[PDB]
RNA sequence: UUGGAGAGUUUGAUCCUGGCUCAGGGUGAACGCUGGCGGCGUGCCUAAGACAUGCAAGUCGUGCGGGCCGCGGGUCCGUGGUCAGCGGCGGACGGGUGAGUAACGCGUGGGUGACCUACCCGGAAGAGGGGGACAACCCGGGGAAACUCGGGCUAAUCCCCCAUGUGGACCCGCCCCUUGGGGUGUGUCCAAAGGGCUUUGCCCGCUUCCGGAUGGGCCCGCGUCCCAUCAGCUAGUUGGUGGGGUAAUGGCCCACCAAGGCGACGACGGGUAGCCGGUCUGAGAGGAUGGCCGGCCACAGGGGCACUGAGACACGGGCCCCACUCCUACGGGAGGCAGCAGUUAGGAAUCUUCCGCAAUGGGCGCAAGCCUGACGGAGCGACGCCGCUUGGAGGAAGAAGCCCUUCGGGGUGUAAACUCCUGAACCCGGGACGAAACCCCCGACGAGGGGACUGACGGUACCGGGGUAAUAGCGCCGGCCAACUCCGUGCCAGCAGCCGCGGUAAUACGGAGGGCGCGAGCGUUACCCGGAUUCACUGGGCGUAAAGGGCGUGUAGGCGGCCUGGGGCGUCCCAUGUGAAAGACCACGGCUCAACCGUGGGGGAGCGUGGGAUACGCUCAGGCUAGACGG
RNA sequence: CCGAGGGUAGGGCCCGUGACUGGGGCGAAGUCGUAACAAGGUAGCUGUACCGGAAGGUGCGGCUGGAU
């Protein structure tokens, strides 16, 4: 299945995610399809989350699923606001 | 890590007076203008002719004995005056001025920039409140470069901070004696500062 | 989309195949002068309709043969021997070239 | 390399 | 040393039969309807011919043949009865 | 328009040519002398040699039947586990390696009316009746073992038939399209599987079909190293027909017929090499390179093979052959570190048999959770980059020692001593960000609320309080090239990158004093680019420096006069698609700075498409006479 | 039927090595002569041919990069 999850990028002790769409049998650090927001999870900056939220509907009307930890930061940015 | 050698030696060699030591620089004690000739046994024998790599050399010597930095950092600083915008030679003595040590020293906090960069290294000053003990710390415009609260009740500070209500500091900077503070205003232009050093001489040893 | 070529025709002598030999120019990629460089292509004529000394257009299209991926999709010119005697001339100067 | 050989 | 590998091993035998088993039903058929068809026998060849459809399709249901798998053998086991009864008699029943 | 330095050496001297050499930057480095701390990186380039031991892929009791075990009784159920078995799904991902491959392998742009896609999403339809097998278990031989044979019982989402046919598949018709695309009509054929709760209904599952999405296969254009002292190559070879095979095109495979296919625009052969984003250098053009990271390919001791399957011809699956090693009770059996550590061999040289699933991610599962040497971290190593220390101020016309001296003196040198100030390490105390989701709660198992548990790194960072003046080494000083004197030596011992030094007054050998340059580094060796405009496209030459073929004739090829028109191939312009991320670059921001890292901005070239321009080059057509040929 | 590979037989290419042999380069102070640089004491060079311890000589033709 296609997914929704994050990449560490960052360095050693200095996680930065990028949450991503990608297929599961992609490795973690990979080629994703495409980038839909990023994700500081040390809040060492004012905006530390960001999401298309138009974009991470599209891939999640047509069949995406977001990983455990990345369906919160997608909810902590309303995308699932009715 | 820095030089940390005897420091008459490097003016008596470059031919002027280098200003590494502190009160003693203004005093008859002063070694340059007492054997205002090299080091060794050869110091007071007849100068031969020097040779343009020698005069370039001697201009790079020069300006980084001033500053008492390693040659890794000095040229690291070039390279990067090098690459930004507009001209080359302002933009290298700028960024060395903007160190963190050097303005310690130019803000009077101490008498040597030798002895600034003990004052930083120790902890005793900050940047926009924050403990900074970093000699290398690029100094921004509007950063405010203050004593340590834990530091401002000490001898050596105090008699810095009083032989300083004295003097005026650099149209680039500004000091509040009572307060310990200080503030980076701006980068000091070329004319700013009247360094006893060539900077094109400095830029026409790296194009070699 | 499909890549058209067009090259005349050197060779009848296969069951419903003809060879088209494409030209292309391009400038050298260091030394600029624009250079011809030449390529046979094995093309489909179904019909047995084409000859010699025609100058034909032929498509890529899916795999007739091995070494058969184009289609003649259609004739341009006719009575061109002029063109494949050049191509006949060089294989034959190749006579004069070995030991 | 049968059975003996010439080389 | 283990594995459910080995498992999936004894797995793989069994249904290695039973696929086996259908394909071989497959071919005798076909051939022995094609056998009637050049003959024809034309009501003969037919009756076994569905029976291979069936057993055909019947295989596309798991994993012993792919939908255009059976598809494929269909439309060469009917396009060649059709062209030997021509040689011969009327169709009579089904399959056309 | 952010970009371009040169020097030594051929001569008595000169100009030129020309080679050699040096100063620069770079590295997965190694070697010498030396060595304090931290961070981020990074580390078998050789034997794709050989490997001891543990670990690197499993999971589901909400699919099924049992053996055992405890839990509540009637040996009956339920229950919890637990162990294999059956049955799912996963094991085709992820991780390693670079041997092979000069190839549609890779890159770049395209084609598929010639195709596939498990789990996911969306829409449509449906799940109705019967039957059956095999393990587990029971019984019997064999063995040191691995272990297996036989006979007999039984369940299920396991196997099979029948029915239903929204639909789908096939042959033949006609319709639209136009390579096998989308329809339709008759005949023919194909579906299913149940389980768990809270039960006139939900939930996880099942079944046929359409679509999406994602991941693939296949095909074509252009590009992709050295040798022509490899010049000819080819019989499934090249095409056709029929057929087999596959998801699918194809000589991919077979039968037959035809005699074709390729090559100086380098076929065939030989050598070397995984390719790319990029990396290094460079004024650029270019050159060199492809380790770490990302993309693709290839391989899994050497080979061949298929099975199972959505997907493998499958690294830790199966069969067979070979080479090797092993255990053995000597009858017989096992193994595949180019997974993570580790051993040995080779080599100048390359790491811990560490911690943890807490985080990200993956498999399975209703979920709790289980597995995860992927991963997150710790360890060793100045391998590299960055940051930091070995103190700071004061301190004599200036100690001792050692060095030079004209014997007057000069030097090391404010250097030390010494005085005061500071306070690396260390000691105490507190102590993290990374972690809020899954889950439970209310609502509706949803949107939205509120709640709880969890950290390997680590008692680490960091903060606070105290607190000692606390490692410096290495190269070099004839010219290039920055830095000079004394002694010893006497073409010796030795130096040396090039020119050259040493023959009894050596700034060139060796030591010393002093001096220059770097600094936990400094040097050396190897290799890459630069200087090298010395393969010259940018940007070179050939009378005598190396260089005009002994001379014609002529094939391919390269090039080609004046005028007019057609086309629009080159060429030029505009729009548009692609040009992944990372990196580089600019801006800002986060670790106290930096290295490192995060966010955003700017794009090209090349190729696909669409539109336009027509001077030049090209082609086609028509005319001319200045080139050329002829009378 | 195909088939890893094993086996028989005969070819081609490459690498290593080999009694002995051929010249080549290099090596402070060896032996022989003096061919070339001056008209270098026979102008030199040259292709070829023959000869000679050795440089070289001679013939045939060519060149001036030949003195006077
Ligand atoms: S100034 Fe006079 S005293 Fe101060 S350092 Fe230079 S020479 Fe020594
Ligand atoms: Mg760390
Ligand atoms: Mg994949
Ligand atoms: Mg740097
Ligand atoms: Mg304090
Ligand atoms: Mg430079
Ligand atoms: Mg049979
Ligand atoms: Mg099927
Ligand atoms: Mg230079
Ligand atoms: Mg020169
Ligand atoms: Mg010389
Ligand atoms: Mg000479
Ligand atoms: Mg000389
Ligand atoms: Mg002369
Ligand atoms: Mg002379
Ligand atoms: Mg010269
Ligand atoms: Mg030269
Ligand atoms: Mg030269
Ligand atoms: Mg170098
Ligand atoms: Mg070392
Ligand atoms: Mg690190
Ligand atoms: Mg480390
Ligand atoms: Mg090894
Ligand atoms: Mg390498
Ligand atoms: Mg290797
Ligand atoms: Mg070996
Ligand atoms: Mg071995
Ligand atoms: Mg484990
Ligand atoms: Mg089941
Ligand atoms: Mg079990
Ligand atoms: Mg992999
Ligand atoms: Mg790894
Ligand atoms: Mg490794
Ligand atoms: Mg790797
Ligand atoms: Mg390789
Ligand atoms: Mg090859
Ligand atoms: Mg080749
Ligand atoms: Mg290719
Ligand atoms: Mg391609
Ligand atoms: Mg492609
Ligand atoms: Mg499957
Ligand atoms: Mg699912
Ligand atoms: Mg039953
Ligand atoms: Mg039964
Ligand atoms: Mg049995
Ligand atoms: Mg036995
Ligand atoms: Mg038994
Ligand atoms: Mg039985
Ligand atoms: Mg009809
Ligand atoms: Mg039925
Ligand atoms: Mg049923
Ligand atoms: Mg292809
Ligand atoms: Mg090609
Ligand atoms: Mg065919
Ligand atoms: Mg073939
Ligand atoms: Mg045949
Ligand atoms: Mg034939
Ligand atoms: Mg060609
Ligand atoms: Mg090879
Ligand atoms: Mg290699
Ligand atoms: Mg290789
Ligand atoms: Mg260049
Ligand atoms: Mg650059
Ligand atoms: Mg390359
Ligand atoms: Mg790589
Ligand atoms: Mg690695
Ligand atoms: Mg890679
Ligand atoms: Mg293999
Ligand atoms: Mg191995
Ligand atoms: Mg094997
Ligand atoms: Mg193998
Ligand atoms: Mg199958
Ligand atoms: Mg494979
Ligand atoms: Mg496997
Ligand atoms: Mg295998
Ligand atoms: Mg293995
Ligand atoms: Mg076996
Ligand atoms: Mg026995
Ligand atoms: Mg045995
Ligand atoms: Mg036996
Ligand atoms: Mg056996
Ligand atoms: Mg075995
Ligand atoms: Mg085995
Ligand atoms: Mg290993
Ligand atoms: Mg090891
Ligand atoms: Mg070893
Ligand atoms: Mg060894
Ligand atoms: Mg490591
Ligand atoms: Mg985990
Ligand atoms: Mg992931
Ligand atoms: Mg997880
Ligand atoms: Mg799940
Ligand atoms: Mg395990
Ligand atoms: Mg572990
Ligand atoms: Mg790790
Ligand atoms: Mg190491
Ligand atoms: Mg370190
Ligand atoms: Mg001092
Ligand atoms: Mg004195
Ligand atoms: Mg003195
Ligand atoms: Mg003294
Ligand atoms: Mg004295
Ligand atoms: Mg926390
Ligand atoms: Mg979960
Ligand atoms: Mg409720
Ligand atoms: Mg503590
Ligand atoms: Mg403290
Ligand atoms: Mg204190
Ligand atoms: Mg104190
Ligand atoms: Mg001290
Ligand atoms: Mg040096
Ligand atoms: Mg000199
Ligand atoms: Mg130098
Ligand atoms: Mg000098
Ligand atoms: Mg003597
Ligand atoms: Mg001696
Ligand atoms: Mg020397
Ligand atoms: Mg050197
Ligand atoms: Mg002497
Ligand atoms: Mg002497
Ligand atoms: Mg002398
Ligand atoms: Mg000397
Ligand atoms: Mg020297
Ligand atoms: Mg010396
Ligand atoms: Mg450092
Ligand atoms: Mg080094
Ligand atoms: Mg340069
Ligand atoms: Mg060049
Ligand atoms: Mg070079
Ligand atoms: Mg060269
Ligand atoms: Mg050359
Ligand atoms: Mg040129
Ligand atoms: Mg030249
Ligand atoms: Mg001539
Ligand atoms: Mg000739
Ligand atoms: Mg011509
Ligand atoms: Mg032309
Ligand atoms: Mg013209
Ligand atoms: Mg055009
Ligand atoms: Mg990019
Ligand atoms: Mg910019
Ligand atoms: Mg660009
Ligand atoms: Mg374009
Ligand atoms: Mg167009
Ligand atoms: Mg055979
Ligand atoms: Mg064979
Ligand atoms: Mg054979
Ligand atoms: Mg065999
Ligand atoms: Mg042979
Ligand atoms: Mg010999
Ligand atoms: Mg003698
Ligand atoms: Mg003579
Ligand atoms: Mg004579
Ligand atoms: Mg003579
Ligand atoms: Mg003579
Ligand atoms: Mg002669
Ligand atoms: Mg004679
Ligand atoms: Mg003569
Ligand atoms: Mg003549
Ligand atoms: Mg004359």
């Amino acid at each position: 299945m296609v997914k929704i999850r994050l990449a560490r990028f960052g360095s050693k002790h200095n996680p930065h995610y990028r949450i991503v769409v990608t297929d599961a049998r992609r490795k973690r650090d990979g080629k994703y399809i495409e980038k839909i927001g990023y994700y500081d999870p040390r809040k060492t900056t004012p905006d530390w989350l960001k999401v298309d939220v138009e974009r991470a509907r599209y891939w999640l009307s047509v069949g995406a699923q977001p990983t455990d930890t990345a369906r919160r930061l997608l909810r902590q940015a309303g995308v699932f606001r009715q | 890590g820095r030089y940390i050698g005897p420091v008459c030696r490097l003016c008596r060699r470059e031919g002027v007076k280098l200003y590494l030591k502190g009160e003693r620089c203004y005093s008859p004690k002063c070694a340059m203008e007492r054997r205002p000739y090299p080091p060794g046994q050869h110091g007071q024998k007849r100068a031969r002719r020097p040779s343009d790599y020698a005069v370039r050399l001697r201009e790079k010597q020069k300006l980084r004995r001033i500053y008492g930095i390693s040659e890794r950092q000095f040229r690291n600083l070039f390279e990067e005056a090098s690459k930004k915008k507009g001209v080359t030679g302002s933009v290298f003595l700028g960024l060395l001025e903007s160190r963190l040590d050097n303005v310690v020293y130019r803000l009077g906090f101490a008498v040597s920039r030798r002895q600034a960069r003990q004052l930083v290294r120790h902890g005793h000053i900050t940047v926009n409140g924050r403990r900074v003990d970093l000699p290398s710390y690029r100094v921004r415009p509007g950063d405010e470069i203050a004593v340590a609260e834990k530091s401002r009740n000490l001898e050596l500070i105090r008699q810095n901070l009083e032989a300083m209500k004295g003097r005026k500091v650099g149209p680039w900077l500004s000091l509040d004696v009572e307060g310990m503070k200080g503030k980076f205003l701006r980068l000091p232009d070329r004319e700013d500062l009247a360094l006893p050093v060539n900077e094109q001489l400095v830029i026409e040893f790296y194009s070699r | 989309p499909k890549k058209v070529l067009t090259g005349v025709v050197v060779s009848d002598k296969m069951q419903k195949t003809v060879t088209v030999l494409v030209e292309r120019q391009f400038p050298h990629p260091l030394y600029g002068k624009v250079i011809k460089r030449s390529k046979k292509y094995l093309a489909h004529d179904p019909e047995e309709k084409y000859k010699l000394g025609d100058v034909v257009e032929i498509i890529e299209s899916r795999p007739i043969s091995k070494r058969k991926r184009f289609r003649v999709l259609r004739l341009v010119e006719s009575g061109r021997m002029d063109l494949v005697e050049k191509y006949l001339i060089r294989r034959q100067n190749y006579e004069s070239l070995s030991k | 390399a049968g059975x003996p050989h010439k080389r | 040393r283990n594995l459910s590998a080995l498992k999936r091993h004894r797995q793989s035998l069994k249904r290695r039969l039973r696929n086996k088993a259908k394909k071989s039903a497959i071919k005798t058929l076909s051939k022995k309807a094609i056998q009637l068809a050049q003959e024809g026998k034309a009501e003969e060849a037919l009756k076994i011919m569905r029976k291979a459809e069936s057993l055909i399709d019947k295989a596309a249901k798991g994993s012993t043949l792919h939908k255009n798998a059976a598809a494929r053998r269909k439309s060469r086991l009917m396009r060649k009865v059709r062209q030997l009864l021509e040689a011969a008699g009327a169709p009579l029943i089904g399959g056309g």
